[PDB]
DNA sequence: AAACGCGGGGGACAGCGCGTACGTGCGTTTAAGCGGTGCTAGAGCTGTCTACGACCAATTGAGCGGCCTCGGCACCGGGATTCTCCAG
DNA sequence: CTGGAGAATCCCGGTGCCGAGGCCGCTCAATTGGTCGTAGACAGCTCTAGCACCGCTTAAACGCACGTACGCGCTGTCCCCCGCGTTTT
């Protein structure tokens, strides 16, 4: 067996020079329909529309995260938790 | 030398709102600040999308999208109704 | 219909790993399915007000790229 | 006929011949509608009036007659739909809410 | 013996204070001397307007103002009371602002 | 004598003095603070100045003046996005 | 129909820095993005620098003095003098 | 008002124990997507023509400088209250 | 509970004043009645793409064990910043 924390910087190091998506399409897609409908109904959507809106979305996801952890280190810890989010999602002013 | 603004339409809204209230005369002229830059983000926001759909004329359509698309919410719903009851009264006057 | 849970555990831990997060809590996972709706609802709310004032009833990506670039996130590479 | 101003004719304060030729010289488009001049000024009242009314309110709460800054700062600022509108607004003199942290209070 | 006031009960009271104010707290003269200071690496020799030299201080200190208690949510979540620079610098790398 | 050069110490970035840095401080709602913060303050402030200052002498000389306008600084203020009213 | 962009003026420049390198389509994407963007960004500035001097025509200065509104220091040095060579190899032929 | 000394006290800080959640791992599902086949909405195109704004000319009044006056408002003092330490 | 006690704060009535606010001439921008060119929405045609589904196979999810490392609660300890009264600045 590895040691717990060998993997995942293992895992670290994989994702950083892997580039594309790391979010199912169609569980992807459906949610964007979903969230779609509850402003106009009976919407259509292009491919590059939804893939456009993939890429937004990720690239929005993982920068959060850097702040969340640079959050979490600064309470001198390893372990991110949600109110470093929410201190990171308040100090950007979109809270 | 001449300087147009906003000042006295204001100072009438604010009678209608608050007939007795009194009014400073920096706090009027944030007044005129603030309406010209709102002013300007309709308008050019208004413009691009025109420009987004290739066309050379901005009427209402225009400017009553753009306006929800700037304001968020109930005062983009509350204004729009404030637009779409003038308009008609316009064109039927 | 739980689209939002359909973004499942390793595809949140992939995402923090490429982030470059060690460790994570086990809270994270519905913190992010709320927040992400919120990115995702105001983009699709307005990115769809072009389709319409657009007068189509099918969504382009270029109205996509108009509107994050309103929120302010510009965006290479999918036509403009 | 007879002059009738097109505030007037929209039953409108704010002046639509003003903006008109603002549009006109402000080049954002080679042609201009003739009720988006309209269209606009209206809801130009509507927000004036919606902070103006809330630039009433604060002022009575500390017993004055005269509308300042400091309201308009708490006006807007403690509205959040004015204050999600106005992020990227700083007043001039508005100063600030006053907020003291939680954790800040003596046990 | 003397009637100190327990350390911080004083300040509470000195943070209500200035929360109702509304004036600068940044003196004229050292104040605009510094932009006077700051214009020679761009260009010799201008000549400035008050509005101007006025108007630069709302900026400077709403800008540091935003600053402080964004510095002071940090040392809150980091579990203090008191301010250090690693929260200040963190906020502006939050902020993007390296 | 030998009096006329006692006081040549300006170096003008302190004149942000530390009792206004608490007072600003304290108006935005710290109630302590450490020592190291005031210089380090005294960066922020500073790299603050001129990126504004530069793009508010930026806009001068392309009207071909010598004098800075407060509208000249207004719009250097809004090209960062933090717009202020007030000043016309 | 026929719908313009620029990955050709592209590739010579390429072709110039890097006279044996290929590009993506991908990539050619992002490029034309890219230029479109940084014409747009000044493009409006210079138009607003009009404007703001109540004058009423575009030129190299403005475009020169925009350009030092968005282009990084030691950057913003050398093709404010590409920009004044080009004009001064226009100008003299 | 800042400077500046200065005691002093409180909070950072380090160390410590500990307990449990979270990574490791991995079969067991399981669900993700592809290409193949079916379909039609609907967007995109052309042509067209019309109606309405751009245009000019004549005009007047609204709006903005220029000018007055007093009323909101900021102290000032005192006194009244409240609160904080600091008794108890 | 209750504050000796000092200190702090709010409120009550006076003062002074100057700026908000109506008044007063004046001009040029906003409003009215004309023309003509084009923009642009709208029917007709085209056809692309969007959607619908299947079926199958395998990666990828998923639902568990286990173990230990890190999150956190706690406690003296030490030293830096907090209140204050002059002394400069």
């Amino acid at each position: 067996r590895y040691r717990p924390g060998t993997v995942a910087l293992r895992e670290i190091r994989r994702y950083q020079k892997s580039t594309e998506l790391l979010i199912r399409k169609l569980p992807f897609q459906r949610l964007v329909r979903e969230i779609a409908q509850d402003f106009k109904t009976d919407l259509r959507f292009q491919s590059s529309a939804v893939m456009a809106l993939q890429e937004a979305s990720e690239a929005y996801l993982v920068a959060l995260f850097e702040d969340t952890n640079l959050c979490a280190i600064h309470a001198k810890r390893v372990t991110i938790m949600p109110k470093d989010i929410q201190l990171a999602r308040r100090i950007r002013g979109e809270r | 030398s001449r300087k147009e603004s906003y000042a006295i339409y204001v100072y009438k809204v604010l009678k209608q709102v608050h007939p007795d209230t009194g009014i400073s005369s920096k706090a009027m002229s944030i007044m005129n600040s603030f309406v010209n830059d709102v002013f300007e983000r309709i308008a050019g926001e208004a413009s691009r999308l025109a420009h987004y759909n290739k066309r050379s004329t901005i009427t209402s359509r225009e400017i009553q999208t753009a306006v929800r698309l700037l304001l968020p919410g109930e005062l983009a719903k509350h204004a729009v109704s404030e637009g779409t009851k003038a308009v008609t009264k316009y064109t039927s006057a | 219909r739980d689209n939002i849970q359909g973004i499942t555990k390793p595809a949140i831990r992939r995402l923090a790993r490429r982030g470059g997060v060690k460790r994570i809590s086990g809270l994270i996972y519905e913190e992010t399915r709320g927040v992400l709706k919120v990115f995702l609802e105001n983009v699709i709310r307005d990115a769809v007000t072009y389709t319409e004032h657009a007068k189509r009833k099918t969504v382009t990506a270029m109205d996509v790229v108009y509107a994050l670039k309103r929120q302010g996130r510009t965006l290479y590479g999918f036509g403009g | 006929a007879k002059a009738k101003t097109r505030s007037s004719r929209a039953g409108l304060q704010f002046p639509v011949g003003r903006v008109h030729r603002l549009l006109r010289k402000g080049n954002y488009a080679e042609r201009v509608g003739a009720g988006a001049p309209v269209y606009l000024a209206a809801v130009l009242e509507y927000l004036t009036a919606e902070i103006l009314e809330l630039a009433g309110n604060a002022a009575r709460d500390n017993k004055k007659t005269r509308i300042i800054p400091r309201h308009l700062q708490l006006a807007v600022r403690n509205d959040e739909e004015l204050n999600k509108l106005l992020g990227r607004v700083t007043i001039a003199q508005g100063g600030v809410l006053p907020n003291i942290q939680s954790v800040l209070l003596p046990k």
